[PDB]
């Protein structure tokens, strides 16, 4: 399947980061995790191997370890560079098969935290005539740029036909990010409730449509 | 320093085969695999599948059925075949090298009865190596170093990566957007809905609303159509203005104009 990782994590110049890696006996407790970093316009760099072996050209503040079925990745001092992606990588029961991680984000602050703006909108009645409804919701000004998105239905979790743009850098140099959950008029007005939750920084705020009373 | 490249088309229509080359240069590629990672939009890293200077190939155990990876080695190219692909197979399709190894060495296994007096540790890559297969049958009443188990450490990492070459699937051909008005139901914004193949140009006010403005990236949506938002934060608390969204799409060659408001 995959490896669990935090979304995110963030750190101030010069102090210490650490991502966890949790998997398994057959991938990360077979005991040779590898990391890479991810920074978006270039290509993925391979910082460890080996649980704690460095590649070529990695700085002495990337470090490894592992505990059993988890892998950790450790930045000792922070710099304005290391803001990325990380990936945690692991052999699985074989040479050939691999698996990888869910990816962490890493911010360096460079600004206040800022709390989430959301506002989810309802379809417009053009598009219930055309029989369709998309809901849309747009989140802004939040800092660190990372936001996990999950849509209700009812108090219900849906996952069909969702799709999240990750955070882009706003005017103001805040983040902002878009999610979509696409349904046909009958699901719309099948359902008494719509919900956005938007988590950020371990907290979440909730915006909520109601078919009914939303016309 | 070992050079990647990958090569192929850029859109496949669903169900069809999706090819890729890569161009592996370098005299360091000779021992080490190459191998293809792929990544979602928004998704982690897969791996796919990888091929040895010897000609053998291995591949993810859930995708090995429609997975296909051969080398030509006069071009020093690899090649990947992707079968009946899907929307979900589009994906930032990366060419690499590989460092695969199978290994013997001691370790502890967890339900091994003698681990508690072992002690080479529970991970099969301890770095201590072994020759033989499994219990080494000198295990007693008391911890000593004879006493192991030989099991198999699978050692990987991916050396060098590609730029990476994103691919889309989606049976569409070019298709003029739908545009639709983003009103809290009780900031606004346009919905810039079901386009191919990008990108749109969003206005508002015909360029008289620029600052304030925020028009996010596009959506590859599960029925092969784009869709984007543009956003408006009005400031001054100012009530009593019109708004209204200039979409242009150019390979429809459309120019369109909503009007927002409560």
């Amino acid at each position: 399947a995959v490896l669990n990782q935090p979304s995110s994590v963030s750190g101030s110049l010069g102090q210490r980061v650490s991502i966890t890696c949790s998997g398994s006996s057959s991938n990360v407790g077979n005991g040779y995790v590898s990391w890479y970093q991810l920074i978006p316009g270039s290509a993925p760099r391979t910082l460890i191997y080996g649980d704690t072996s460095r590649a070529s050209g990695v700085p002495d503040r990337f470090s490894g370890s592992r505990s059993g079925n988890t892998a950790t990745l450790t930045i000792s001092s922070l710099q304005a560079e290391d803001e990325a992606d990380y990936f945690c990588a692991s052999a699985e029961d074989s040479s050939s098969n691999a698996v990888f991680g869910s990816g962490t984000t890493l911010t360096v602050l460079g600004q206040p935290k800022s709390p989430p703006s959301v506002t989810l909108f309802p379809p417009s009645t053009e598009e219930l005539n055309g029989n369709k409804a998309t809901l849309v919701c747009l989140i802004s000004d939040f800092y660190p740029g990372s936001v996990t998105v999950v849509w209700k239905a009812d108090g219900s979790t849906i996952t069909r036909n969702v799709e999240t743009t990750r955070a882009s850098k706003q005017s103001n140099s805040k983040y902002a990010a878009s999610s979509y959950l696409s349904l046909t008029s009958s699901d719309w007005k099948s359902k008494g409730s719509y919900s956005c939750e938007v988590t950020h920084e371990g907290s979440t705020v909730t915006k909520t449509v109601k078919p009914s009373e939303c016309s | 320093q070992v050079q990647l490249r990958e090569s192929g088309p850029s859109l496949v229509k669903p169900s069809q085969t999706l090819s890729l080359t890569c161009t592996a240069s370098g005299f360091s590629l000779s021992d080490k695999a190459v191998g293809w990672v792929r990544q979602a939009p928004g998704k982690a890293l897969e791996w796919l599948g990888s091929i040895d200077t010897g000609g053998n190939a291995g591949y993810n155990p859930g995708l090995k059925s429609r997975l296909s990876i051969t080398q030509d080695n006069s071009k020093s190219q690899v090649s990947l075949s992707v079968s009946t692909v899907t929307t979900e197979d589009s994906a930032t399709y990366y060419c690499t090298t590989v460092h695969q190894k199978t290994t013997k060495q001691k370790s502890c296994p967890e339900g091994w009865s003698f681990a508690d007096r072992c002690y080479y540790g529970s991970g099969s890559c301890s770095g201590y190596d072994c020759y033989g297969d499994g219990d080494s049958g000198g295990c007693g009443a008391y911890s000593s170093y004879h006493c192991y188990t030989c099991t198999y450490c699978y050692e990987w990492y991916v050396d060098a990566w590609g730029q990476g070459l994103l691919v889309t699937v989606s049976s569409a051909s070019t298709t003029a957007p739908k545009v639709y008005p983003l009103s809290s139901c009780c900031t606004l914004g346009c919905l810039v809905s079901s386009y191919m193949p990008e990108p749109v140009t969003v206005t508002w006010n015909s360029g008289a609303l620029k600052s304030g403005v925020h028009t996010f990236p596009a959506v590859l949506q599960s029925s092969g159509l784009y869709s984007l938002s543009s956003m408006v934060t009005v400031p001054g608390s100012t009530s009593g203005q019109t708004f209204t969204c200039n979409v242009a799409h150019p390979a429809s060659s459309t120019k369109v104009d909503k009007a927002v408001e409560p």
